[PDB]
């Protein structure tokens, strides 16, 4: 997904990663055994990755 | 994929450091290296800076 | 150009490259000739700080370009990068491609 600032002022947006607490919720909520997150932008870019534990 | 500017859409990230006397440094890589032509041997002096003027 | 563009060679400003020893830098309020290749560049305020204090330095190089590379194609060129229209590159980097279609470790 993605958002092109078209307000002309600074837009804060805030996200967040989920830690299931095991490796049954991670797949049950998501059905997936590891997973990644990637939010980029022109200035900042990050990868997220569960820390599962 | 990233927003285009300047007629390219990937991107390089810039990296550097302070190699002190007597030291050496090592690159390794397999892919995606921009690798190092020319160094500065850096002599520190006091009385300098760096001013925005017209 | 930018302290950016200084550093690492923006083929649009070679000017500064005779220029060893110094008083002061003076740069453009809003530089626009800085990293032609779009990116970040790690701790550009500090980098700034360093060279601050630093009345004079000796560019020297560091990797051949002639005899370092011999398992690689050190020729690459960004129509960002264009000196007098030709692509080009910046003056302290080196882009590394393929050799006969394989990429071989470098260390």
């Amino acid at each position: 997904k993605s958002y092109a600032n078209n307000k002309e002022k600074e837009v804060l947006v805030l996200w967040g990663v989920h830690h299931p607490p095991n490796i049954g919720d991670q797949r049950a909520l998501y059905h997936k055994e590891n997973a990644y997150v990637s939010v980029v932008s022109s200035h900042y870019s990050r990868k997220f990755t569960p820390e599962i534990a | 994929k990233r927003p285009k500017v300047r007629d390219q859409e990937g991107r390089i990230n810039y990296y550097w450091t302070l190699l002190e006397p007597g030291d050496t440094i090592i690159f390794e890589a397999n892919g995606n290296l921009i690798a190092p032509r020319y160094a500065f041997a850096l002599s520190r002096g006091f009385g300098s800076g760096i001013i925005n003027s017209n | 150009c930018s302290v950016a563009g200084w550093i690492l060679g923006n083929p649009e400003c070679e000017l500064l490259i005779s220029r060893e020893s110094w008083s002061y830098i003076v740069e453009k309020p809003n530089p626009e000739n800085g990293t032609c290749y779009p990116g970040h560049f790690a701790d550009y305020e500090e980098l700034r700080e360093q060279l601050s204090s630093v009345s004079s330095f000796e560019r020297f190089e560091i990797f051949p370009k002639e005899s370092s590379w011999p398992n690689h194609t050190t020729t690459g060129v960004s129509a960002s990068c264009s000196h007098n229209g030709e692509s080009s590159f910046y003056k302290n980097l080196l882009w590394l491609t393929g050799k006969n279609g394989l990429y071989p470790n470098l260390s």
